[PDB]
């Protein structure tokens, strides 16, 4: 009374690694990180006429 | 800088935690035996 | 196969952290450069990750808005060690302001952060939890360290978060404003955290000068004792014990109510090698010292209230039967009681590895230690101080202009306010008799 | 023939099984690579009961082992004799139950028992004439007793006609170390007295105490009780698997001890028990073995017999010896404490004589006994349930996943209802 | 078949035995690959600095 | 005997050609003089009967010094000679110039050397085309060239790899016009179209590389890596292999939409390289991540059509199916309804190559995917208003007429962006 | 005599064709420059049923090698056993259909197959006796589906009275690597159901569960999901070329099988299958064979024979063993499973045995039956291809080679009234 799914949660070894890393995983890309170099660098400075 | 630097510091002691923890150190009556039935030792062959 | 993520926000929990993170390299015998010595795994799966050849990376991020701490981790004997990307500097400090670290400023690193916090988690597949350690008096260790708590809770659920957080101590202090920005942060944590403990500084002076013979304590002592704390608390999850405890066996144990997770702790023996061994530290007598109530970590007696649980933790070659006996002594004492509806309010564990010593530190090498965590209706006098303190410097609105034109509005303190309020009165109709 | 599986679950179980285990293998003389190396016939002629034969002739115990936590596992694998158990037999989760009973009942047990009774049929399916099962856990932690007693329910449901026994250790007040267990505990009784044919109740408080009356050791460990009751579970199917002037199987004894259906809760011990200081002064004789066989403190329970009456008793004796001792020292105790005994069933105790006795041992007795004295530990246990239950103290954390408060209630009126049914044939009179 | 039976015992215990060095040395080499793929990095870090 | 012509116009095109070849000869170990010191080069390369080898490209300019710089560079012996057109007078960032002045004298010998080649080749694949789109030559020989291999040869793929201005960086102030009129050819007359503009690549550099003043060296060196990993299956042998054919049968849900934009992973610079392990997990995670796309366009506003990533290395078929399962179960990740499965993967042997004096760290994994979303209607609305602004007062204007465009022809061109942009919306939509 | 002659087509078909054909060169002790090298006589009695003398004393297998590209082709010549194919059966285009179904069923199927069907119809006739065609292809990819269907079409039109068997591998939604998997997979099912006499299911999804589960190896691969296959193929053919107990070749398999002429879609299963550190705890014999043989888990397909019932079900077993244990079984586990076997046939278990067993174990089976849980696949397939459709996305390809959208009405009808014919007998009561 087991089907094919819901049997791979029994533990077996280390090797669940290569399965179970991203169920809690924060979903994906939800956020930004395009341009934070901000913070490494200094910008350039910007000059009034 | 002065506080932290690199330190050197250097299981066979949690086996042994181990496996004494689970051990007897009671053992029980030491044993005379050897097996034999009731219905065997009454029963024997005759001449 | 089981993982944890630390957070180390503002300049006290970076410094914190920076002494628990050496601790656990020597625990767990790496080198300050990553690599391994010379050449029984998994024991360090725990809090670092392997790179899969050789060296370690440590499971954690350091945050900060002021690169003046940051840059000393960057460049120490420690420079191998940590991921370049995730210790994480700003250019404007909050200046002990909770409306720039949480409405100006805060908001410019809090996406980079969960961005690492992410790139971290992915990595993990038994995360039991995060920690986070941020100092509570000042702007940014406050105001991150509250739109962090509430980014992570939405962004992940049930995880549970551990805030080891450092109020003000009642009379010694050190800036004027850190009242203040308590009680915001104290009303952001509160309903974002799952289990808090009180770390304030001026009871750990008391402890080191009384057992450690120091007649000038420093940051650096004090954030050894912390270390040893966090590594007492997380030795259940990475070394095999007789009577094992996981994180998740805490918000089972110690939080009776949802509202009520502020608890305390106490660790024992802290004892130099001058007179280490001149007696045998028995487990029957280091319990005593874990229950005496100027052994506290945090300045508040629990002879003032009552019990309410008591989850404490055991390591070295302690037995179970010999545990047995003293919980019977402390429970037969008169002097501690107990509520009555927690007849039984005793968490036991027992792990088998010692505490490591730190060469070059101040603690002897003992062969038991043990270190608890209380939960207790005293706790409730450190709040009704600093609501008084806080009422008599809003009494005439000090201060105030500082916050208002950063972005937060004026009602804003009468609202934590309350929420103080409530939370005292918790308090006291949980501790009244039936 | 009448052979039996074994399921032992939690992390208090494991540490009951892999001891037993070793105490079977010895007795058997099995190596720790599961081969015979025994020196008579009779050590292999009923070894099918709890072995099953494979290839190469190595035999390999017929258990079933489960938990939450993967930390168990690398344990008891790596113990000595924990190479006999099949490596597929292995079942168990990643998270954990927490020690909380809903968790270990609701949101994961459910999920993954699907996977362990499947093995359950599979071991159970190929005995040519299956005897019962024996299960093993704890009433104080989450997923002993949560998932523990779902599966005597489902198992039950499959196999209502076999018998079945459960080693059940309760949560004493002396010795506590989990702030949740009046909860829990109060939670498992309500679930198994339905269906567990034979209930046997084990203390670590009174496993603390004989060790240091008797055995006088100055430390015990958890090895030391382990084998306490590993000795007991022995000796209750030894005549199962050896010859003897009166065999009695594991139904035999279920019959002889349950006068109604509802009174299936047992305290056993065993004897002789002697410390090696004193080891060689005493003389075994069959009264010699009665006396102590009687003795309050030799109980592995703190429930004292003396402060009730004894509905029935059983005495499986082990060894050579004859009949008639056996039989006068049964009516002899009976007569001398006749106040202790109910009247209205007359000589109300049994006897079983086995001739292979333990090893070590000239001669050994397990005592079961059925009293009206194991009605105050339930009581002392709903004492502390109910006084938590009523301010809902950690209480949250049980209703936060489907749990409500009537489940509880429901709980506390049929448990205070097995009590007060159970003190009824106490002062009942003919 | 007494004999036969424990013919299989002996040739069981060695083909066991022999996989063992299988799941040994792939692990060993994997290391040893990795290890020497690591330190191309160190030859590219001096050239590039 | 499988050939693909690579087609090279204007500066920008070459410039990015060139980075190209240092990369190919690189791979199969053919020196600059073009001598080797089995079959694999005969993709790119052809055997000249006795030693060297000869690319199959041609480079297309008008303006004599980029040109001059390759012909006197250390590829001097490599290109053959009569190979590499070069004119006398710039198109000088004028559409109209290199589209109906310059533009009628010189193809007709630019379609000889393409003649040429094709006929040494038996088994042509397809076209690749290199050209900058906001510039004179870059779109105005780009779209006589593209129309004459529409009737000459017919059914053979192109692949246009453009370069579309920035939305804000740019080097030009009238190449919002040249952009739109360029539109209207490459859209009826070019199979795939890769977004690749430049300020995108400006983020990569200053994020991953740990470079603070990227530069144009830089960047040719990150699209010659597309390049190669987008091809490196018809010449390196592998556990699952895609043709260039097999693009276009999987990625083109309808002929109009064949506008995609790429991503690669990993590019990590050797100071933090190995001090993480690059798992096969982690890369793919990577290559979604949206401030690694390749173009300034963010995936999350719109839903994605279809996908193809190529991976090359040591990659295992395991792990990859356990990678894209994880992507469905992501919520910010949504695909279009009609569309379930829209995955096509592929794995090769050859792990990427180094070039020396180049930015990337050697890899024993990586991965390049193609990705066709309908978050790239954004491009096309920025340039469309940019472009509206300037022609409401006809700025500019008299410099196209005079060159013999038609007043009109700007008009025509507007409407196709009108006509192309409500094709994107119409799709989105579920049913 | 008997013989049979193999045609494989595709990258998925050539690969499960190259290492079929080492499996069977091994087990008759063909080295790979054709030279006999073997130790029993049986070896050598039945070879021709799949080689074909050749002058010298060598052994060619008579395989067709088809394709549409020299990549794969290249690729199969250069490994190992690559020698043994003769160079003219290799017939190979130069331009490839590439996952376009009417690309390869009708431009390129057209201009192309003509050689083909040459060389088929020169070994066709060459033998002696013929017995049937057996094809290995998949329906996820152009040239497999698109042409391979085509050439079953033109062969059946000529041998009307052969026996054709068709290795079919259907692409899951859990694993996907093409777009347009939906479409060339509908179109072949159509095709396929009028032509082929068998037609077995193959799932990469249920091959890669078996690996990661039951062999419990760290490192699966193409080379080792073709060795499960391999195996299958050979056994159902085993007992055509060794002798028995009871002979049943591919024709005899037909006539149990198939109740109706439109229900011939069976899936397969192999055993035993065993983790090598773990073959030490486990007993080879009948009832366990049996047990693992009709595991849902080890069938090689993504459908739960579970949620059905069995129409027809057949096993054969090689290596020596008793005739009354294995019939005893059948009778068992129909007894036990009443509810899953169709009541209205009675008696749908047919056993076949052969007494040589595989190189390396003494004892296996394969498993063939034909349940009506199958469905599920079609299901889901046709779900994937309606949702497709009603958008007309990626249909201008294929009504750009001379195809009409009309044809994927047909071809959805007749699928899906495939589906409720299929499930009307489940349903079905006497
Ligand atoms: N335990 C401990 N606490 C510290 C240490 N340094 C600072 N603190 C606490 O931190 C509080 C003030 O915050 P800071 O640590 O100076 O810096 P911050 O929390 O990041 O806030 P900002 O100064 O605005 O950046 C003080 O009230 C101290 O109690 C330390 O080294 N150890
Ligand atoms: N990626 C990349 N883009 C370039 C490079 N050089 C120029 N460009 C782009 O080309 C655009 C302008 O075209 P030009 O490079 O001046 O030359 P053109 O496209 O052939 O047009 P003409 O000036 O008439 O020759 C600029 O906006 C740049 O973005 C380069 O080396 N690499
Ligand atoms: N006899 C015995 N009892 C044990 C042992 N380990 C733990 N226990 C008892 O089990 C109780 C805790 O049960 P727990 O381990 O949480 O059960 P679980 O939730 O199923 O894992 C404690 O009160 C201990 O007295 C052991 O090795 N032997
Ligand atoms: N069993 C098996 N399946 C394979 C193998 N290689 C590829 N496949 C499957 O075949 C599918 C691709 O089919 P394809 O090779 O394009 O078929 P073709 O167009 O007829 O050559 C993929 O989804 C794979 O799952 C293999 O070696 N063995
Ligand atoms: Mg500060
Ligand atoms: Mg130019």
């Amino acid at each position: 009374t087991a089907d094919r799914n819901k049997q791979a949660k029994v533990f077996q070894n280390k090797e669940l690694a290569k399965t179970n890393f991203a169920g809690k995983s924060s979903p994906g890309p939800a956020y930004d990180v395009r341009d934070t170099d901000y913070f490494t660098y200094q910008k350039a400075p910007k000059w009034k006429i | 800088a002065k506080t932290y630097q690199g330190k050197q510091m250097f299981p066979e002691k949690i086996k042994a935690l181990s496996k004494d923890l689970r051990a007897e150190h009671f053992k029980l009556g030491n044993d005379p035996q050897s097996y034999t039935s009731e219905a065997a030792a009454k029963f024997k062959e005759f001449d | 196969m089981r993982e944890v993520i630390s957070i180390h926000v503002g300049q006290g929990g970076i410094q914190v952290g920076n002494a628990c993170w050496e601790l656990f390299c020597l625990e767990h015998g790496i080198q300050p450069d990553g690599q391994m010595p010379s050449d029984g795994d998994d024991a360090f799966n725990t809090f670092f990750s392997e790179t899969g050849a050789g060296k370690h990376v440590p499971r954690a991020v350091f945050l900060d808005l002021e690169p003046t701490v940051i840059d000393e981790v960057r460049t120490g004997t420690y420079r191998q060690l940590f991921h370049p990307e995730q210790l994480i500097s700003g250019k404007e400090d909050a200046a002990n302001n909770f409306a720039r670290g949480h409405y100006t400023i805060g908001k410019e690193i809090v996406d980079l952060c969960l961005d690492r916090i992410r790139k971290l988690a992915d990595n993990c597949t038994g995360l039991q939890g995060f920690l986070v350690f941020n100092s509570v008096g000042g702007g940014t260790g406050s105001g991150l360290g509250s739109l962090l708590l509430e980014r992570l809770s939405v962004d992940y659920g049930k995880k549970s978060k551990l805030g080891f957080t450092i109020y003000p101590s009642p009379q010694v202090s050190t800036a004027v404003v850190e009242p203040y920005n308590s009680i915001l942060s104290t009303h952001s944590l509160l309903e974002h955290t799952d289990v808090a403990v009180m770390l304030d500084n001026e009871a750990i002076y008391d402890i080191c000068r009384r057992n450690l013979d120091i007649e000038r304590p420093t940051y650096t002592n004090l954030n050894r004792l912390i270390a040893q704390v966090i590594s007492s608390l997380t030795a259940s999850l990475r070394f095999d014990g007789a009577l094992n405890v996981d994180i998740t066996e805490f918000q089972t144990n110690l939080v009776p109510y949802p509202r009520i997770h502020f608890m305390l702790s106490s660790y024992a023996p802290i004892i130099s090698a001058e007179k280490a061994y001149h007696e045998q530290l028995s487990v029957a007598e280091i319990t005593n010292s874990a229950f005496e109530p100027a052994n506290m970590m945090a300045k508040c007696d629990p002879r003032h209230g009552k019990y309410m649980a008591c989850s404490m933790m055991y390591r070295g070659d302690v037995v179970p039967k010999d545990v047995n006996a003293s919980i019977a002594t402390i429970k037969t004492k008169r002097t501690i009681q107990f509520v009555d509806w927690c007849p039984t309010g005793f968490k036991v564990g027992i792990n088998y590895q010692p505490p490591t010593v730190v060469p070059g530190g101040d603690l002897a090498k003992v062969m038991r230690a043990v270190c608890m965590i209380s939960n207790s209706t005293a706790i409730a006098e450190v709040f009704s101080r600093l609501d008084h303190k806080f009422d008599l410097m809003y009494a005439k609105r000090a201060f105030v202009h500082w916050y208002v034109g950063e972005g937060m509005e004026e009602g804003e303190f009468s609202e934590a306010r309350e929420d103080l309020a409530a939370l005292e009165k918790d308090y006291e109709e949980v501790g009244i008799e039936t | 023939m009448r052979e039996i599986v074994h399921i032992q679950g939690g992390q208090c179980g494991n540490q009951i099984g892999a001891k037993f285990w070793e105490v079977i293998s010895d007795e058997h003389g099995i190596d720790p690579t599961g081969t015979y190396h025994g020196d008579s016939d009779l050590q292999l002629e009923r070894i099918n009961v709890y072995y099953n034969e494979a290839t190469g002739g190595r035999y390999v115990p017929r258990a079933i082992l489960m938990d939450l936590e993967p930390g168990t596992m690398d344990s008891v694998r790596a113990g000595p004799f924990g190479q006999l158990f099949r490596p597929d037999n292995f079942v168990f989760g990643q998270t954990g139950a927490g020690n909380n009973w809903a968790k270990g009942h609701y949101t994961e047990g459910a999920e993954l028992i699907d996977s362990v009774l499947d093995v359950v049929r599979k071991e159970a399916e190929g005995c040519d004439c299956l005897q019962g099962f024996q299960i093993t856990h704890s009433l104080g932690g989450g997923t002993g007793s949560g998932m523990g007693t779902l599966l005597i329910s489902k198992v039950r449901e499959e196999y209502p006609d076999r018998i079945m026994e459960t080693f059940s250790v309760v949560p004493s007040p002396k010795v506590s170390d989990t702030v949740v267990e009046p909860y829990n505990a109060t939670l498992s009784v309500h679930q198994l007295v339905e269906n567990a044919d034979e209930c046997m109740v084990i203390d670590n408080e009174a496993l603390y105490d004989i060790c240091f009356r008797t055995l006088k050791l100055t430390t015990p460990t958890y090895g030391d009780l382990n084998h306490l009751v590993s000795a007991a579970m022995s000796g209750v199917t030894c005549c199962l698997r050896f010859p003897g002037q009166l065999n009695s199987d594991l139904r035999k004894l279920a019959v002889n001890l349950i006068p109604f259906p509802r009174l299936h809760f047992f305290m056993i011990g065993f004897a002789p028990l002697t410390s090696r200081g004193s080891q060689q002064y005493r003389a075994l004789t069959v009264p010699e073995l009665t006396q102590q066989m009687f003795d309050a403190k030799n109980m592995m329970c703190a429930a004292d017999p003396r402060h009730g009456r004894y509905l029935t008793a059983s005495a499986l004796f082990r060894g050579r010896m004859s009949t008639k001792e056996v039989d006068e020292q049964m009516l002899n105790v009976q007569n001398k404490n006749s106040s202790y005994f109910v009247e209205w069933i007359p000589n109300n105790i049994k006897s079983s004589i086995c001739d292979i006795p333990p090893k070590g041992l000239k001669m050994a007795v397990t005592f079961v006994g059925n009293s009206t004295a194991i009605q105050e530990m339930f009581k002392r246990v709903a004492e502390q349930f109910t006084a938590m239950f009523r301010r809902k103290a950690f209480l949250h954390w049980y209703t936060g996943e489907g749990m409500d408060e009537m489940e509880f209630t429901e709980a506390e009126s049929n448990m205070n209802d097995l009590v007060s049914e159970y003190q009824q044939y106490q002062d009942a009179t003919a | 078949e007494k004999e036969q039976k424990e013919l299989e015992k002996d040739i069981l215990t060695k083909a066991v035995a022999a996989y063992e060095q299988e799941v040994e040395r792939k692990k060993k080499e994997l290391y040893l690959t990795n290890k020497q793929h690591q330190s191309s990095l160190i030859g590219q870090m001096h050239d590039k600095d």
